[PDB]
């Protein structure tokens, strides 16, 4: 198959007579095909933090396990996200969503979570202070679907209710494989934090974890099965 | 005919291009150190379980049967060393492999530039 191509089916998996492997690949045997020298290798790197989320109880959706796309509130009418800490903030954009880290100096104060639609009302690294409307939903504001929330944290002043939560996401990055490389790990397989990924000539060349992540491999020079 | 013959034979097998090649050439050269890696294992010259490798490889019989009325036999020189490193842990019986696949690899390659 010619670059660019993909392979649909994923690396040892069975492969029925004529069935597609790929737009112009059709298969004449029913077997397990195999990647053959992938030229292109995508890892997920997962990111967690704990966040803290301000929302008024009348219109907030409880719930302790929010999945991705599992509606976060309501929001019955605009909701001004109300600061808690002065200092320097920052912008995270998350899908959908977006992240304020509040920072005093250099360390952090708080951590700040913007569900779907919640839109920042503040410039990454502006000075801001507290009592200040940071974020604003429009209502609705579902969790984004790249990310999962975990462990949802229960307390309440009243009538906006404040839950920090424990977040769990995803951020995929590609590696081009070259001919001066192999891949090392197998196909769909958990990866420790800096590991070495695809062996190359020079050690520069060799993938190197920036994380704990996932590998998974993509567009292979050619698939064959057997 | 003979001539024809091999012709027709090499030209059955395809070439290899930068991909194969760069890959072939470090699988072999994987399995050497593989094999070196294993000489220290039950102390056996690196050589030694390298010709060991062909037993099961290249042939089963075939190879060190006729090397003249006398050679390393199946059963005497050459079983003692297939079954010897035969246990040991995962950091041992890896480097197995890679001797083996190296090891085709090397007659592939050939097999390539004939």
């Amino acid at each position: 198959l010619p670059a660019g191509v993909d392979a649909l089916v994923k690396d040892g998996e069975e492969v029925v007579k004529g069935q597609e492997l790929a737009p112009g690949v059709v298969s004449r045997m029913d077997g397990v095909a195999l990647y053959r020298f992938p030229r292109r290798v995508r890892v997920d790197y997962l990111r967690k933090e704990r966040a803290a989320l301000r929302i008024p109880l009348s219109a907030w959706v409880e719930k302790e396990a929010y999945r991705p796309g599992e509606v976060l509130a309501e929001l019955s009418e605009p909701y001004l996200f109300r600061a808690e800490e002065s200092g320097v903030v920052e912008l995270k954009d998350l899908a959908e969503g977006h992240l304020i880290y509040l920072r005093q100096e250099e360390e952090v104060v708080a951590r700040y979570f913007l569900p779907a639609g919640m839109t920042p009302l503040v410039v990454e690294g502006e000075i801001v202070e507290v009592g200040q409307p940071l974020a604003e939903g429009k209502g609705l504001l579902r969790l984004p679907r790249h990310m999962t929330a975990k462990e949802v944290e229960a307390e309440e002043e009243g009538d906006s209710v404040h839950l920090t939560l424990f977040l769990e996401w995803t951020e995929p990055k590609d590696y081009k494989v070259a001919p001066h490389m192999n891949v090392i790990v197998p196909e769909g397989a958990k990866v420790q934090a800096g590991e070495k990924i695809v062996a190359a000539i020079d050690p520069e060349e060799e993938v190197i974890a920036e994380a704990e992540g996932v590998v998974h491999l993509h567009e292979p020079a050619s698939i064959l099965v057997v | 005919d003979p001539v024809r013959q091999y012709l027709h034979e090499i030209g059955q097998v395809p070439l290899l291009t930068l991909e194969e090649e760069i890959d072939l050439a470090r699988k072999v050269e994987e399995g050497m150190e593989a094999i070196k890696k294993l000489s220290e294992a039950t102390g056996l010259d690196q050589e030694l379980i390298r010709e060991v490798v062909r037993a099961k490889i290249l042939g089963t019989a075939r190879i060190q049967k006729i090397p003249g009325l006398k050679e390393k036999p199946d059963p005497k020189t050459v079983e003692e060393v297939d079954g010897k490193l035969k246990s040991l842990p995962k950091e041992l019986k890896r480097y197995l492999h890679i001797a083996r696949e190296g090891e085709a690899a090397r007659q592939h390659l050939i097999e390539a530039n004939l």
